[PDB]
RNA sequence: GACAGCAGGACGGUGGCCAUGGAAGUCGGAAUCCGCUAAGGAGUGUGUAACAACUCACCUGCCGAAUCAACUAGCCCUGA
């Protein structure tokens, strides 16, 4: 099982990861092509890819990461063609999608059952951090929900 | 001042002249350490001219008296407050002295300031003198003289500079 | 090449504090130049490593 | 800080003493942070572990409040990294015997106890080259089909032997399990009883 | 600040005996005897205990440097007691470059002869102290054992060895060669 | 139960975010929170091109009661 946390375009410009792989020599172009097929429409930014190798090919699992899907919950798409307007727009509410996101986040947080994970993923950002009409200092103090409905 | 020899404590009271603008002057009182009463009166005029609107011509000294020690036969601890003027700028200072009398303790204060900090009698202004008891001394020297059943010998005690003959067969030992 | 013996030789020859004023090899945890040719200054720097 | 924080720690220890009358004494001198987090997140549904400095010597003051029986017998027992484990459930004698889980055991310089580490004739399975550590130590290796194999059967670390840096890095790359150690129970204390676990409990 | 007495406490075991005729300390035990002079310091050395052997190093008023000096007497008395009970053993591994170093002894372990010395042809001779012996260790490559009773004599012999093996007129960060002190310990171990 | 000393821990979110020759705490700009807590600073330094190892802030094991920091001025020293 190989793990890699990179993504811009697909690549294939005579530059790739494989280093552990060429002991068995299974990826040279087919792994990159199936990585392109698993990276079709998801997405246009850095993702996490782990490939399970069992004697013929690679199974490409995409485990979603927290800050990466917070960046994916921005306004899409921004890849090229007149970028940089400017760096940190991020005008979202995220009142339920981050909730479903840490519902999917299992066995990788060392967490209490939705205790202060709202504070974690509300203060672990640098672009958004709140609905545009309130304050994250009020997020830290004024959340009194989720801890009953989520467990 | 000169601080020649041991010092002496003088209680000096002084007031303004009785004027028709304001009679009954407040008749202030100070505690001046000085070798004699004339230097005590002059240093009194110096301090009261520093403090309030007073001078020697428009005022008078009512009484200038020797202050004897309340208990000369008791080894006491005195904290001295200092307003000494150094070479760069003046500084405040708290010192401690274990001695018998107040005038002797302030005498040791003048001698010790002139020894260590090169301070003349021009620069030293005694702010306050107060007897303090045990378990309040800030200094480790006086704190280590605070010992009951204190013991020390006198190692290498040489003396009698030419009281013996200058030319003898002796080879003098110590202790 | 004996890297443990190299560590021992670097302990006895390399990891020192050199003063910027008196130019004296002193100690790895030194504070002042022990030589009186500069005035016991604290202007030190670690000996240069590759 | 360190005054209101210590008063809050006093509030936490009086809350745990007033809530949980049953405790277990443990020692965790050789433990890691990831290991402690694994033990906590495996024991979230049961007893809670608490540690600390001489502020843990607090049952003396709890007896100076004069609200106790003669529970101060544990005052000469808190010596040499002694920590409390507060509980309410058990009433059950299978704790930590079915829960002494195997933990990494990552190779780090400093461990000597208790056994030897032997590396049999087995391929490495690592990329190019991974031979410089074997050249720094000295191991008869032969390059077969791509995974490089070892001809002989040598012993790296004996009993009571200090772990070196290159040895630790090659054990971390070969993933052969080094010395492992978990928290060890030392004294059982259940409601004013003096247990002698050599060998009475469980 | 003219501090009143500072006293250092020394316990002396029953294996050894101490004797003072003044400021001269004579400690005699199982591994020979050893005597030294403390004449230039002027600190009182008293002892007590009928077969209890409690030494005290006492200094009156003095100064701050002399209160620093009064602990040095206690530490050298501890060093003499360790040297007469156990002895001193310094183990020096020959950290050698491309050219190895041939170390032999000539005058029964009192003359260390050094050869091949980073390719320098000059055979080097180091005469040791009266009271220290030298040996080449067994079951270990190029280890040099210096054994003796007095820590100053043994460590001065080791300093003479490590300064006789010295890279000259070069960058001494490179050419890490010389006989350096690896281990400091005692002759009789486990004590 | 401090300063020193010896020994151990020094994480998870997260290879955070602007950056693509690279930063995955260690060139760099803006920041800055939570859980475990015995404690972890989106990190004081060494080092890697980066990935890695070491160390520090902080915590704990033994020892045991005084310790540390910044200024100031008298002698002496360097500057000479
Ligand atoms: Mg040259
Ligand atoms: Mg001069």
């Amino acid at each position: 099982v190989y793990l890699r946390c990179t993504g811009g375009e697909v690549g294939a410009t005579s530059a790739l990861a494989p280093k552990i792989g060429p002991l068995g020599l299974s990826p040279k172009k087919v792994g990159d092509d199936i990585a392109k097929a698993t990276g079709d429409w998801k997405g246009l930014r850095i993702t996490v890819k782990l490939t399970i190798q069992n004697r013929q090919a690679q199974i490409e699992v995409v485990p979603s990461a927290s800050a990466l899907i917070i960046k994916a919950l921005k306004e899409p798409p921004r890849d090229r063609k007149k970028q940089k307007n400017i760096k940190h727009s991020g005008n979202i509410t995220f009142d339920e999608i981050v909730n479903i996101a840490r519902q999917m986040r299992h066995r990788s947080l060392a967490r209490e059952l939705s205790g202060t994970i709202k504070e974690i993923l509300g203060t672990a950002q640098s672009v958004g951090c709140n609905v545009d009409g309130r304050h994250p200092h009020d997020i830290i103090d004024d959340i009194n929900s989720g801890a009953v409905e989520c467990p | 001042m000169k601080a020649s020899g041991t010092l002496r404590e003088y209680k000096v009271v002084g007031r303004c002249l009785p004027t028709p603008k304001c009679h009954t002057p407040p008749l202030y009182r100070m505690r001046i350490f000085a070798p004699n009463h004339v230097v005590a009166k002059s240093r009194f005029w110096y301090f009261v001219s520093q403090l309030k609107k007073m001078k020697k011509s428009s005022g008078e000294i009512v009484y200038c008296g020797q202050v004897f020690e309340k208990s000369p036969l008791r080894v006491k601890n005195f904290g001295i407050w200092l307003r000494y003027d150094s070479r760069s700028g003046t500084h405040n200072m708290y010192r401690e002295y274990r001695d018998l009398t107040t005038a002797g303790a302030v005498t040791q204060c003048y001698r010790d300031m002139g020894a260590r900090h090169r301070a003349r009698a021009h620069s030293i202004q005694i702010m306050k003198v107060e007897e303090i008891a045990a378990s309040k001394c800030r200094r480790p020297a006086v704190k280590q003289f605070h010992d009951s059943k204190i013991k020390f010998p006198l190692p290498h005690r040489v003396l009698r500079r030419q009281h013996k003959p200058r030319f003898t067969t002796k080879r003098p030992n110590t202790f | 090449i004996e890297p443990s013996l190299r560590q021992l030789a670097q302990k006895y020859n390399c990891d020192k504090m050199i003063c910027r004023k008196c130019y004296a090899r002193l100690h790895p945890r030194a504070v002042n130049c022990r030589k009186k040719k500069c005035g016991h200054t604290n202007n030190l720097r670690p000996k240069k490593k590759v | 800080d360190r005054a209101t924080w210590k008063s809050n720690y006093f509030l936490k220890i009086i809350q745990l003493l007033d809530d949980y009358p049953k405790c277990f004494i443990v020692g965790a001198d050789n433990v890691g942070s990831k290991q402690m987090q694994q033990i906590r997140m495996s024991l979230r549904g049961k007893a809670v572990v608490l540690m600390g400095k001489n502020t843990m010597m607090r049952k003396a003051i709890r007896g100076h409040l004069e609200n106790n029986p003669a529970l101060e017998k544990l005052l000469p027992h808190i010596r040499g990294n002694v920590g409390f484990v507060f509980t309410k459930e058990d009433l059950t004698e299978i704790r930590d015997m079915l829960r002494a889980n195997k933990v990494p055991a990552a190779a780090r310089a400093g461990a000597i106890a208790p056994c030897e580490v032997t590396v049999p004739a087995q391929n490495t399975g690592l990329g190019p080259e991974k031979t410089s550590f074997f050249q720094a130590l000295g191991i008869t290796t032969k390059i077969s089909r791509g995974t490089i194999e070892i001809l002989s059967d040598v012993q790296l670390i004996k009993t009571g032997d200090k772990v070196g840096a290159s040895e630790a890095t090659l054990l971390n790359m070969l993933n052969i399990s080094p010395f492992s150690f978990g928290l060890v129970i030392q004294q059982v204390f259940d409601n004013g009883s003096i247990y002698n676990p050599e060998v009475l409990d469980i | 600040m003219k501090t009143i007495l500072s006293n250092q406490t020394v316990d002396i075991p029953e294996n050894v005996d101490i004797t003072l005729k003044g400021r001269t300390v004579i400690v005699k035990g199982p591994r020979g005897t050893l005597r030294r002079d403390f004449n230039h310091i002027n600190v009182e050395l008293s002892l007590l205990g009928k077969k209890k052997k409690r030494l005290r190093v006492d200094k009156w008023w003095g100064n701050r440097k002399e209160l620093a000096t009064v602990r040095t007497i206690c530490s050298h008395v501890q060093n003499m007691i360790k040297g007469v009970t156990l002895g001193f053993r310094y183990k020096m591994r020959s950290v050698y470059a491309h050219f190895p170093i041939n170390v032999v002894i000539q005058e029964n372990g009192s003359l260390v002869e050094i050869r091949n010395f980073l390719g320098e042809k000059y055979i080097r001779r180091v005469r040791m102290r009266p009271g220290v012996a030298c040996s080449v260790s067994q079951a270990q490559k190029d280890e040099l054992i210096l054994e003796g009773n007095d820590i100053e004599l043994v460590s001065n012999s080791a300093a003479l060895i490590q300064q006789a093996t010295t890279v000259k007129n070069k960058d001494i960060r490179k050419f890490l060669d010389g006989i350096y002190v690896s281990e400091k310990g005692t002759v009789q171990q486990a004590d």
